[PDB]
């Protein structure tokens, strides 16, 4: 058989790095052959994937080795694996084996991250194919974990002779003669999915960032394949980038398990789908635990935060640094991103945790900017505009799959987060029914195509609205200005009002913010606390569980009773108890308090006869 | 010697003839054969036009060389040859590929820069020859103009996604590791019956590997046919026109493209699997050549001069419809949005967006959607609809399956777009055009496909009033008709009304009976006003200054106590920046913020308008 010359080269190349790349960043300028300690460490945890920067790549062998793997990284794979294969023999042999019934021998895979460019699935060309690629992109579907028959063994029925680990095409193949010499069987092969081996396999179609996009244009989409370890390595939805070698998949008809090629397949024309392999996919989109997730710096900076006594206060300044006024909107966006503790009872109800508030207000509020500003702050949020939408695909989708199937809804991306609504007054009415069908019970199911499926829907609400007549009018009653369920509006916890001022000074105050702004940028606006410290200061309040005193529940009680008379009806109810108390939990946790408060209790009275206007 | 196949003519002669008009063919010939002496330049034409433009190609790093046939005709052994072309277009096209890549190798050496003869070796020239043909419709192409030079023009209904193409197999032998490739003609690749080492000794051994076979870039474009070349009781026919490697994506879907190439009939086969081919052939055409249908030096300094002119303004506004009359202050909004003002991107407050919308409003007869169609021919891209034939889902994207198409506000962006009957037009779709409008930007959600396609076009609309003749009695705004969301929306609302005395209808009996008494009958040329307009986008870049802001701050104000939407603010420095991309002034002013809002409160007829309930006296119109 003959061999590459260029490839031998390239495996011992690739064993020399990993035996002898002797270059150590840990904790200083060593030498530590840093490779070869990770080979050690997948011994000690019998791994079989190794993880190489591509810049270790080209520090080695003044780049000889990255301009070899990133030239023909198709060609010296295999190669690449026997150098692999060769350093594992001669440091971890238990590595060697897959490591009592005798093991076989260990499948090893490479890994390159850190690659030196990305290109988008618009930037891939066929002559990009064959060669190591990195390609970012948000992976709008992933495949189930499959096993595919990277290796197969075969048994003859004419002498019981039987074949083994024999390498698949992309169509299924058997082999092409039998083992023994005297039998002269090419078919009757039966597979044994012992003695064959399969790997895990795994599809995950990948598209380009809407944003990426110039005009717009519908992002061009790429099928990246996932195997072994990369099988679930990503989540359909989330930006990633992906390395590896682009592919180009045959048609398996043709083959027989546009122009096309023909004449080689036979008379039959053979037309060729791109499609990508990924070697390493990266992911490019209890108070304790969360205090250990932070950085020392960022503990620092959240302890001053919340040791701040006008925290709540601070809070509730820095949300929306742009916006100029509309603080009872900061207030209730910083209480609903904080939350509040969920709450069963021992009949079984459940109460919701999560705030909901509804916004209704003129146009030019900047509403819709604080629906950008919450969707951007707030962690698995989604941000849609309601006029241009589907009231049943928001909340649930349902598709065939290649047999029915579910496909993720809109509201799931809000789920465990808040959720932003635009244009809610231009969005149905029968989709404000179904939000508030799925708001207190959340619980989300599927009915049709014949297939049952559950969502737990959990997640926050905002939204924001145009009054009727384009403008919010103080005479007409609070309810019916936006035309919604009232069981609905009982629910929410709030129900913001905006009105214009005539006041001079606050217009030169807006003009003049205005202007500052377009002239400055970001310089403009002032915030008393940044948007990531105020992201890590609303985990960890979540992470924080606010419980009521006894003092605060008779406040609450006594609240009640002045929201009552107020109502002397449909404006109160025990609905309004119960966002009484979630805002009161809310105010808690901004002001770091452990437990709920009577001035919190009280602050979360004023903010419900706010909303009372 | 080589001779073309069917043409008794040497391939090698016209390898010859290609090089005689690479080399020793002056720049001199091309110029004569346009006449013209007078424009003709007698230096650059005994300079060797060819031989300059393979040493640009050298330059360029490129091995494409784009031909012209009128220089192959100037030439007359390149004549000779691009008539033997017409007869053979892609052999001859072939020939001059070689023809280019020996002369591009002769001129290395003969220059002495440094050039490399492997490296135009490797390079493979193309001859992309125009002119060869005046542009004619695919419904015009016939099955005897198949395997025919000819130069093409259509709007290119959509393109579509690169193809592969196997540039060339290879066959790697799975019994015996034997590697080879096999050069793909004629689109077949070729197997050998027999292995090809002896030593393996294995019949058919050889075994075809996709990702091993060469791959050249190969991509189609849907061309529709020319509107001129479309009946006019019909829909014109669409041929898509195959591409290939530079070609490939030269122009984007939706823009006039003009793409030389030779007509293609194929035998189409009956069945996929079957050998059997119906006698039909499937026609296609495959471009030698891709072109469109950026401010030249001297056009960029006569812009200078015009944005210098104080007249330049009404001069531009008058330009964009000459031959109209009495519309000059539509116009010139119209001129101030196809000029767009500039667009500002922030963290906070999202995207500022420049460009401005324009409502108008003209009782019957107020030549609106003449002026309408002439904003449609300034505007470098021009979107035309009625409202009776707008569909708010056309307007925004459309689904084929399942994939998201644009709407015709997402074509009109990049582009002025024009809307005639715009009170005709639904308020449904008036509703739907309010958030793409507000955001200067589409998004669409539906089962199955959501997406978001861009919607950043400049908007004009001609509406009828509300009653059948404009009524002073009537607000500006309800005679209009447009919502008020809608409204808010657009950067500017233009009120145009007749008004009637003896003198200004002797004007304008005399304007439109002087056209006629014409057998066929300052303003800039339209062409050159939407230079000027190109050239104001790409060399001002106006902002907000301290002087534009006094103004602006004042206008909004006082427009607040006159209610001022926020939205009407930036449409004012919208208009602003606009305006001084009309001056060429590279930052906003305070007379271009003042002209902005001048130029708003002439349009609707402000000034025109009564105090109360926004009514406007008729004779108060006009002034």
């Amino acid at each position: 058989k003959v061999d590459d010359v260029t490839g031998e080269k390239v495996r011992e190349a690739f064993e020399q790095f990993l035996e002898d790349f002797s270059v150590q960043s840990t904790d200083t300028g060593e030498v530590e052959k840093v490779y070869r300690a990770q080979i050690e460490f997948m011994k000690i945890y019998d791994l079989n994937t190794i993880y190489i920067d591509y810049q270790h790549l080209s520090m080695r062998e003044n780049g000889a080795l990255a301009m070899a793997i990133s030239e023909q990284y198709y060609r010296f794979l295999p190669f690449l694996q026997k150098g692999l294969r060769r350093v594992v023999r001669k440091y971890a042999p238990e590595l060697l084996n897959t490591s009592s019934p005798e093991q076989t021998e260990r499948v090893f895979q490479i890994s390159f991250f850190n690659l030196p460019t990305v290109h988008r699935i618009r930037d891939i060309r066929s002559e990009k194919i064959g060669s190591l690629l990195s390609i970012s992109g948000t992976v709008t579907r992933t495949s189930e974990v499959r096993p595919e028959l990277y290796k197969a063994s075969f048994t003859c029925d004419m002498c019981r002779a039987i074949v083994d680990n024999v390498e698949q095409s992309f169509k299924y193949t058997e082999p092409t003669f039998c083992p023994n010499p005297s039998c002269e069987n090419r078919a009757f092969w039966t597979l044994n999915v012992t003695r064959s081996r399969f790997l895990d396999w795994q599809k995950v179609r990948i598209q380009e960032n809407a944003n990426e996009i110039p005009t717009g244009s519908m992002p061009r989409t790429l099928d990246v394949i996932l195997r072994g370890d990369s099988v679930e390595r990503a989540k359909p939805g989330d930006r990633c980038k992906f390395t590896g070698v682009e592919i180009v998949v045959p048609d398996v008809t043709q083959l027989g398990l546009n122009s096309g090629v023909t004449g080689l397949l036979g008379v039959r024309d053979l037309t060729y789908k791109i499609s990508f392999l990924a070697c390493h996919v990266i992911s490019i989109g209890d108070q304790e635990v969360f205090l250990n997730s932070l950085s020392s710096d960022e503990i620092n900076e959240l302890k001053e935060m919340v040791k701040d006594e006008h925290i709540y206060d601070k809070l509730v300044r820095s949300i929306a640094p742009a916006v100029f006024g509309h603080e009872a909107v900061k207030k209730g966006i910083l209480l609903q991103m904080l939350g509040g503790v969920h709450k069963s009872t021992v009949e079984g109800i459940k109460l919701r945790g999560d705030i909901n508030i509804c916004v209704v207000g003129d146009p030019s509020t900047s509403k819709s900017q604080f629906l950008k500003y919450v969707v951007g702050f707030a962690p698995r949020s989604v941000y849609t505009s309601g006029k241009a939408s589907s009231a049943a695909g928001l909340t649930a989708a349902v598709v065939r799959d290649e047999d029915y199937t579910i496909e993720a809804g809109a509201l799931m991306l809000a789920d465990n987060g808040i959720c932003c609504i635009d244009e809610f007054d231009k969005m149905d009415i029968s989709d404000q029914v179904a939000i508030h069908e799925a708001m207190e019970q959340q619980t989300i199911s599927i009915a049709k195509a014949g297939i049952h499926a559950t969502l737990n829907a959990r997640t926050s609400i905002l939204a924001a609205a145009n009054p009727v007549g384009g403008r919010y009018n103080r005479k007409l009653s609070l309810r019916g200005n936006l035309n919604m369920t009232a069981p609905i509006m009982s629910r929410f916890d709030l129900f913001f009002v905006i009105l214009d001022d005539c006041n001079e000074k606050i217009d030169t105050e807006l003009a003049s913010h205005i202007v500052d702004l377009h002239m400055k940028r970001d310089e403009a606006i002032e915030p008393p606390f940044s948007a990531e410290q105020l992201r890590r200061y609303i985990k960890y309040a979540r992470t924080f569980k606010p419980i009521l005193t006894k003092e605060a529940r008779s406040y609450l009680v006594e609240k009640y009773k002045e929201l009552r008379k107020d109502d002397a009806s449909y404006r109160i109810t025990v609905r309004q108890l119960e966002s009484m108390i979630r805002l009161s939990e809310a105010i808690a946790r901004a002001n770091c308090v452990d437990e709920i408060t009577p001035s919190f209790i009280a602050e979360a009275y004023d903010l419900l006869r706010q909303s009372i206007i | 010697l080589r001779i073309i196949w069917g043409t008794n003519v040497s391939i090698q002669e016209c390898t010859t003839n290609f090089r005689n008009f690479l080399m020793s063919f002056k720049y001199k010939f091309r110029k004569i054969l346009d006449e013209r002496e007078e424009f003709i330049n007698n230096t650059t034409d005994e300079e060797l036009y060819y031989i300059k433009q393979l040493n640009e190609m050298r330059e360029l790093g490129t091995s494409n060389l784009n031909l012209d046939a009128r220089n192959l005709l100037a030439y007359k052994q390149t004549e000779d040859l691009y008539h033997q072309l017409l007869n053979y277009p892609q052999e001859v096209i072939s020939i001059m590929d070689q023809t280019i890549k020996d002369c591009m190798v002769s001129l290395i050496v003969d220059n002495n820069l440094d050039y490399d003869l492997d490296e135009i070796e490797t390079k493979f020239y193309k001859v992309r020859p125009y002119n060869v043909g005046s542009c004619k419709g695919m419904r015009e192409l016939n099955p005897n103009d198949i395997d025919k030079l000819i130069n093409l023009k259509g709007l290119v209904l959509r393109s579509t996604p690169v193809i592969p193409d196997m540039k060339v197999a290879f066959f790697k032998c799975n019994v015996c590791d034997h590697t080879m490739a096999v050069e793909i003609d004629r689109g077949v690749i070729q197997e050998p019956a027999r292995c090809e080492r002896i030593d393996c000794n294995e019949p058919n051994s050889m075994s075809l590997i996709h990702n091993r076979c060469s791959f050249a870039d190969k991509q189609v474009i849907k061309l529709q046919e020319t509107p001129d070349f479309v009946p006019d009781g019909q829909t014109p026919h669409s041929i898509s026109l195959c591409v290939y490697d530079e070609l490939v994506d030269s122009c984007r879907a939706g823009d006039r493209i003009e793409v030389t190439g030779t007509f293609r009939s194929i035998p189409i086969r009956a069945n996929s699997r079957q050998r059997v081919l119906k006698s039909l052939y499937k026609t296609y055409v495959d471009v030698v050549h891709v072109k469109k249908v950026q401010i030249t030096d001297q056009d960029l300094a006569k812009i200078r001069e015009v944005a210098a002119r104080e007249d330049l303004y009404s001069l531009l506004a008058r330009s964009i419809a000459p031959s109209i009359y009495e519309l000059e202050d539509v116009k010139k909004g119209i001129l101030l949005q196809l000029f767009g003002g500039t667009n500002k991107t922030f963290t906070k407050g999202g995207r500022y967006r420049g460009d401005i919308n324009i409502l108008l409003c003209g009782d019957p007869s107020t030549s609106k959607s003449q002026i309408l169609q002439y904003v449609h021919k300034i505007t470098p891209r021009g979107v035309y609809t009625s409202g009776k034939g707008s569909s708010a889902v056309g307007l925004t994207a459309y689904i084929t399956r399942l994939v998201l198409e644009s709407g015709a506000l997402v074509l009109s962006d990049g582009g002025v777009c024009c809307i005639d009957e715009f009170d005709k037009m639904s308020d449904s779709t008036r509703s739907v055009l309010h958030e793409v409008m507000e955001q200067q930007t589409i998004s669409i959600a539906k089962a199955g496909i959501i997406t978001t396609l861009n919607a950043r076009s400049s908007i004009l609309a001609s509406a009828n009033p509300i009653g059948s003749r404009y009524n002073p009695n009537l607000p500006v705004t309800e005679n209009i008709d447009l919502p008020p969301p809608l409204l808010s929306r657009f950067d500017l609302v233009y009120l145009v009304l007749d008004k009637v005395d003896e003198k200004n209808d002797r004007e304008l009996a005399k304007h439109l009976t002087n056209l006629y008494l014409e057998d066929k009958p300052d303003v800039l040329p339209v062409e050159f006003l939407t230079m000027y307009i190109s050239y104001a986008k790409e060399h001002i870049h106006p902002i907000i200054t301290e002087a534009a802001k006094t103004e602006l701050v004042r206008a909004y104000v006082g427009m607040r106590k006159m209610t001022a939407t926020t939205r009407q603010l930036e449409s004012m420095i919208r208009l602003a920046e606009a305006h001084a991309k009309m001056k060429l002034k590279n930052v906003v002013e305070l007379e271009d913020v003042q002209e902005a809002v001048r130029l708003i409160r002439s349009a609707i007829k402000d000034y025109a308008t009564d105090p109360k309930t926004g009514k406007i006296d008729m004779n108060l119109v006009q002034t």
